[PDB]
RNA sequence: GAUGGUGGCCAUGGAAGUCGGAAUCCGCUAAGGAGUGUGUAACAACUCACCUGCCGAAUCAACUAGCCCUGAAAAUGGAUG
């Protein structure tokens, strides 16, 4: 239904991410703590969970 | 630990180089562990091949230089993954042998393909059941006898290409790796001498 | 601390010419002009020797704030060196599963039209900001190629374009459509 | 038209998990009246995982077992094995001496994947302690017999 | 690049390292842990520890105390005077 490597393209920008457990934010796979000055930058991340 | 691996090291490079007065700088480049297992296993009573850090090799050649006036010839000729081959048996026997104990390697998907690999039309053994593989490829291919039956040949992969997990797969399935990776050794030294 | 002195240089091909008016920077080269401001950076720029082979951005006597802010300015300008001596492309490619994306350019590249983005009919018209060129690249089914001089508005204006391509109120995880950014590249290979 | 089939049976009873029809089923030879062949052949065994490679041609197979450092150790352990019950817990417990280490050795290099023979004397020592029994104690009691008190060939 | 003994042994319906309980070693080894994970009905495959190729001067970790921030939500518009 989709070439794979377009599909992970639109991985990389919209799965592979990582979420921050308080503020919920979303930011690059790569993060150690948040962004967001709103949660106080804490460093606990999930790796938000894929589609199964 | 560490302070001991680097010593014993010392001890054993010192201890190579004292009994064999004529080596092959040879660069183990892109050659599986399997390979070189089997080829120093097989070569072992004839040659001994040692490989190592290059910056710890360069640092025991100019420690025994105090000795062996005659080693600085090396220093230049190591740079890149480039070990030695120790033998005293002739002079291009070893390396006749080494030539011709190349083993063709399997298509792992993310190395640059080396050169022209391609499929020939035939009647394979694998299935109709694994047709989904030649699918991502988009092969056109007929079924029968009960197997896959190729149509026609196709250059999937090119001189210089990035081999994908599909073609990677594929390729495992039919038993087919063009990609045979073995000594490319550069250099000979032979008591003072450079042999291309 | 302070540290007493932080200084980079960038090297200088020869087929540009780069020259300074104060603090601002002016680029020259076979694609065009172009010039940028640094009146809010408050550091020193030297175009040091002749022939300009070479350009030192210092700053003395900055906190870790601000001694990273000299680098960042070497980045921009070797940055906009590539851009104007080679100039850059972002090549994007549109991921849909059912319903194709009719991208249509108008107004020579300053206009980009989408329709039949997941089906409905709204169509969205998005428009390059100045200094960039869109076209719908040939050998190969569905891509775009901007081409411009500076990264910011060539990556901003497929920025825009990429969250304008986004589906709401629905799983992003499985819903993989939009035009997404593929590989950055650049107009001429050395 | 020479092939050969890699297969893994049970032992010496026949196996009642139809695997090779899955296998033999493709060339049209007939699996059943091998796969109780295999059982027969090896037949010693009778309680232990086997590997059994088939040079099959375009007429009849031949059966040969394939030698297993584990499958060689745990029959040199012998012990009355468990029928159908089939509890918990069999961990093997013995002392199988230095000799039979040996010959079983022999066989570990009768393929030549390996170095000489005091190298693979150690490396079957190391299946020793992954089965569980003993030498008279461990491979730390064990090791010092390679330094200096050596009975290998 | 990242291997054999070996799909180690209790193991179980299928368990090749990746669900579990105790073991957790030898050869070739510059290195490969009977293994950190992603997955597989399970295999394959990806990946980590570890070793090497390129540049070359400093680089990590765990505590700890300062200022600031999140924690930190009430009603007439509102108070370091
Ligand atoms: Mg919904
Ligand atoms: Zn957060």
């Amino acid at each position: 239904i989709i070439e794979p490597s377009l599909r992970q393209l639109a991985q990389k920008y919209n799965c592979d991410k990582m979420i921050c457990r308080k503020c919920y934010a979303r930011l690059h796979p790569r993060a150690v703590n948040c962004r967001k000055k709103k949660c106080g930058h804490t460093n606990n991340l999930r790796p938000k969970k894929k589609v199964k | 630990d560490r302070a001991t691996w680097k010593s014993n090291y010392f001890l054993k490079i010192i201890q190579l180089l004292d009994d064999y007065p004529k080596c092959f700088i040879v660069g183990a480049d892109n050659v599986g562990s399997k390979q070189m297992q089997q080829i120093r296993m097989s070569l072992r009573g004839k040659a001994v091949v040692l490989m190592g850090k290059n910056t710890m090799m360069r640092k025991a050649i100019r420690g025994h230089l105090e000795n062996n006036p005659a080693l600085e010839k090396l220093l230049p000729h190591i740079r890149g993954n480039v070990g030695f081959v120790f033998t005293k048996e002739d002079l291009t026997e070893i390396r006749d042998m080494l030539l011709a104990n190349k083993v063709p390697a399997a298509a792992r998907a993310g190395a640059i393909a080396p050169c022209e690999v391609t499929v020939p039309a035939q009647n394979t053994g694998l299935g109709p059941e694994k047709t989904s593989f030649f699918q991502a490829l988009g092969i056109t291919t007929k079924i029968s006898r009960g197997t896959i039956e190729i149509l026609s040949d196709v250059q999937l992969i090119k001189t210089g290409d990035k081999v994908g997990a599909s073609e990677a797969t594929l390729l495992n399935m039919l038993n087919i790796s063009p990609f045979s990776f073995g000594l490319i050794i550069q250099q000979v030294f032979d008591n003072g001498s450079i042999y291309n | 601390m302070k540290t007493i002195l932080s200084n980079q240089t960038v090297d200088i091909p020869e087929n540009v010419d780069i020259s300074l008016k104060g603090r601002t920077v002016i680029v020259k080269g076979p694609r065009g002009t172009l010039r940028r401001d640094f009146n809010h950076i408050n550091v020193e720029l030297s175009l040091l020797g002749k022939k300009k082979k070479r350009l030192r951005v210092d700053k003395w006597w900055g906190n870790r704030k601000e001694l990273a802010t000299v680098r960042t300015i070497c980045s921009h300008v070797q940055n906009m060196i590539k851009g104007v001596t080679l100039g850059f492309r972002y090549k994007m490619r549109s991921v849909y599963a059912h319903f194709p994306i009719n991208v249509v350019i108008q107004e020579n590249g300053s206009l980009v039209e989408i329709r039949n983005f997941l089906g409905e009919k709204y169509i969205r018209r998005v428009r390059m900001r100045p200094g960039v060129a869109c076209s719908v690249s040939q050998a190969q089914k569905d891509e775009l190629v901007l081409e411009g001089n500076d990264i910011e508005l060539v990556s901003n204006s497929a920025a825009l374009i990429q969250q304008a391509t986004t589906v709401k109120n629905k799983d992003i995880r499985k819903f993989l459509d939009g035009i997404y950014v593929s590989e950055k590249g650049t107009v001429q290979q050395a | 038209e020479i092939k050969v089939v890699y297969l893994r049976c049970t032992g010496g009873e026949v196996g009642a998990t139809s695997a090779l029809a899955p296998k033999i089923g493709p060339l049209g030879l007939s699996p059943k009246k091998v796969g109780d062949d295999i059982a027969k052949a090896t037949g010693d065994w009778k309680g232990l995982r086997i590997t059994v490679k088939l040079t099959i041609q375009n007429r009849q197979a031949q059966i040969e077992v394939v030698p297993s450092a584990s499958a060689l150790i745990i029959k040199a352990l012998k012990e009355p094995p468990r029928d159908r019950k089939k509890q918990k817990n069999i961990k093997h417990s013995g002392n199988i001496t230095f000799d039979e280490i040996v010959n079983i050795a022999r066989q570990m290099r009768h393929r030549s994947l390996a170095r000489e023979l005091s190298g693979t004397i150690k490396e079957i020592l190391g299946t020793a302690q992954s089965v569980g029994c003993n030498v008279d104690g461990r491979h730390p009691h064990d090791i010092i017999d390679d330094i200096n008190s050596g009975a290998v060939e």
